[PDB]
């Protein structure tokens, strides 16, 4: 119901999540990536990708 | 700590940082004792057999 109900109230982002069960565990979050730049290409290339 | 793993690892990280190596320059390793002591072991090993 809160996501619901402020999903265009106001411009801010918005977004009610449950706790995770356990305090350092992503619980359903299947993978975590870094996409980091290995050959000194630069922020605006590393934004691009 | 053993010297094979520290080679192997240490090989394995220049691999892998080779594959980003700006042209005109290349990776050698000239110097290196973990090939003597796996060939050292491997002729005791068929010595024993």
């Amino acid at each position: 119901d809160v996501n619901s109900s402020m999903a265009n109230s106001t411009e801010g982002e918005t977004m009610a999540v449950l706790p995770p069960a356990i305090d350092e565990l992503g619980t359903f979050s299947g993978f975590s990536l870094r996409l980091q730049d290995r050959a000194n290409l630069g922020m605006p290339a590393l934004l691009a990708a | 700590a053993n010297a094979v793993k520290t080679a192997e690892g240490v090989r394995a990280k220049i691999e892998e940082l080779k594959l980003n190596l700006p042209e005109g320059m290349e990776f050698s390793i000239p110097y290196d004792t973990a090939p003597f002591v796996k060939i050292s072991i491997e002729k005791v090993i068929h010595t024993l057999l």
